[PDB]
């Protein structure tokens, strides 16, 4: 329909049902999609981060976020949280 | 294989200006010295006891550039150019991640460009697609004169 | 010193902590700079039983 409650820029019916991000505006999604490469997303209808990433469900559907993050991160349901470590390679003592 | 120190550039040894193709000394002018290891200048870099025996017996020290920061330049509300918070390491990995890297060294004259390549399993992504000719003739400004590229006249 | 080598042992109280919370700003971000504990740890304290 046309409610938003979340108030992002995907209604929350296509929330519930599915969505996918073409032109920048988000469509119903229908079957005949998949052969073209698209993706089917659905996510929470009264949320805007419903991954708990920075980013919203529309930023994060439409790929507008920044452009060296994956592609499984771009669907609402995946968090874009980096994990890094520290690994030591040697250790060098020098006595006094 | 010991790496003896990593030392950020202090203010110092900062280069206010680096034109492309230009050099920091300007051309004409002696390297500038790297012998402060804190923050503020106050501390010279030490070394062991075994590698000063290791390095008075021949062997060579190496210098590696990890990274490297520095600011660009836009126009503000008025007409004056602010380098002052603009970044480059906002841009470097967006930049790495959506361009291929082209080198051309012609007799000791590095250049070294980035191309924007499209994605071909992004049904979204609308850049226009160059094939390898095309991407070398844009990135170094090359011409066309019989089918082949000429970079000045090579 | 020689006490502690006689065998006594060193306690370590907490006396207070510090920390901040989140909230949200006028975009959809989280910001947790300068909203401080410290203003609310008295008025709580002061208006609740604890359990
Ligand atoms: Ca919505
Ligand atoms: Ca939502």
């Amino acid at each position: 329909e046309d409610l938003d409650t979340d108030n992002d820029n995907i209604p929350d019916s296509y929330e519930r049902n599915g969505y996918t991000i073409k032109d920048l505006i988000a469509v119903k999604w229908e079957d005949s999609f998949a052969e073209q490469g698209y993706k089917k997303y659905v996510s929470n209808y009264l949320e805007s981060n419903t991954a708990g990433d920075p980013y919203t469900d529309y930023e994060k559907a439409s790929g507008s976020f920044d452009k060296a993050i994956k592609t499984e991160a771009r669907d609402p349901l995946v968090a874009a949280y980096p994990i890094v470590g520290v690994g030591m390679e040697k250790l060098i003592i020098s006595t006094n | 294989g010991d790496t003896l120190s990593t030392i950020k550039a202090q203010e110092n040894q900062i280069g206010n200006n680096l034109s492309p193709g230009d050099t920091y000394p300007k051309k004409g002018l002696s390297p500038l010295a790297l012998n402060t290891m804190d923050q503020f200048s106050s501390r010279l870099i030490p070394i062991n006891y075994d590698q000063l025996k290791k390095l008075d017996a021949g062997k060579q020290i190496k210098l590696e550039t990890t990274q490297v920061s520095g600011n660009f330049g836009t126009k503000n509300s008025s007409g004056q150019i602010v380098t002052e918070g603009n970044s480059w390491s906002d841009y470097i990995s967006q930049i790495d991640s959506i361009s291929a890297s082209i080198i051309l060294d012609t007799e000791n004259e590095s250049y070294e460009r980035r191309v924007t390549a499209k994605n071909l399993q992004d049904p979204e992504d609308k850049t226009p697609e160059l094939t390898i000719g095309e991407a070398i003739e844009k990135a170094f400004g090359a011409t066309k004169k019989d089918g082949l590229l000429y970079f000045n006249d090579i």
